[PDB]
């Protein structure tokens, strides 16, 4: 899966 | 585990602190992946690697797609509230 830095 | 309420203070100038992974197109939560030290997530005391992402401000993040969810949680400004549960 992606992932996202937030 | 059970489902938690959380609160994290954050400036505008920084981010979450977090990294998110999953996604309703990907079947699985909004999962929290890591939680970079020294950032907001880690200073609240109370978001973990693991947890899954249920609701951020009364906004629901359980059938969100990953994207969905980033916007969503990058709006979020100040005094933000999540809703988490550790599986």
């Amino acid at each position: 899966w992606p992932t996202s830095k937030i | 585990g059970p489902i938690r309420k959380v609160l994290l203070l954050k400036e505008d100038h920084e981010g979450l602190g977090i990294s998110i992974t999953g996604g309703k197109e990907h079947g699985v939560p909004i999962l929290i992946s890591e939680i970079h030290p020294g950032q907001p997530a880690d200073r609240c005391g109370g978001l973990h690697v693991g947890d899954a992402i249920l609701a951020v401000n009364g906004v629901n993040l359980r059938d969100t797609k990953h994207k969905e969810a980033v916007t969503i949680l990058s709006q979020q400004r100040g005094e933000i509230e999540f809703e988490v549960v550790y599986v």
